[PDB]
């Protein structure tokens, strides 16, 4: 299980983007 | 003497009501997979 | 013995609880009736003539 | 008694399936209808049907 | 900023894809379709569109 | 070498054993009496123009 998919694909203001 | 009819705007139905047939058990609809026959939708004639 | 009104029968529907179908899960082409006579309108669910 | 054992799904299921043509043709003295009959996995139908 | 990359084809899909029928039926007084509305793997689709 | 009648037939069948068919196990459009001369178009063959 070399990783983690996450996902942040969302616009992006900084680092972040969400909820 | 004379004068006008009156007026009958005589034109479609807002929502397109009708267009589509809905709730009916007879005429009714289909969606499902080609692969089974097995419909999803019942609509039961007392929904409108 | 001498039944003779068994064609006036159209739809039956049998339910547990008020809220359960018997057959249930999918065993029909209606999920919540059985259906006997289908002549007012038919999209191909009646049997010979 | 009758068997309670595996001999009857219990998972949902349908008894009776409409399959509809995927393809055709008309012609003055033939009429082809291409059907697939794709049966569900884990349950056997019988052509006799 | 908008997302770099993963929400998007990148090959040769179809806005809008369109169908038509693949049956068709008329009444006197109604018209019966339907269409092989193939999703295509690989995709996703709702039908609020 | 000058035949020139060939313009005049119009089926032939290979039949081996009685029984058999040489143009065989389905390898063809008619898969049992080979068509040259198609004067009752239908299904559709009929090459060229």
């Amino acid at each position: 299980a070399p990783r983690h998919g996450s996902r942040p694909f969302m616009g992006t203001w900084n680092e972040i983007g969400t909820s | 003497q004379a004068a006008p009819n009156r007026p009958n705007y005589i034109g479609f139905r807002d929502n397109f009501i009708g267009l589509m047939y809905y709730n009916s058990t007879g005429n009714m609809g289909v969606l499902a997979g080609q692969a089974s026959q097995l419909n999803a939708v019942v609509d039961l004639q007392d929904r409108n | 013995g001498t039944f003779y009104l068994n064609h006036t029968f159209k739809k039956v529907s049998i339910m547990f609880d008020s809220s359960v179908s018997w057959p249930g899960n999918d065993r029909l082409l209606t999920p919540n009736e059985f259906e006997i006579k289908r002549t007012v309108d038919g999209e191909g669910y009646n049997v010979a003539q | 008694v009758a068997p309670t054992h595996d001999v009857t799904t219990d998972r949902s299921q349908r008894l009776t399936l409409r399959f509809v043509p995927v393809d055709r043709e008309d012609t003055a003295y033939s009429y082809k209808v291409r059907f697939t009959l794709a049966v569900g996995d884990n349950r056997v139908l019988d052509m006799a049907s």
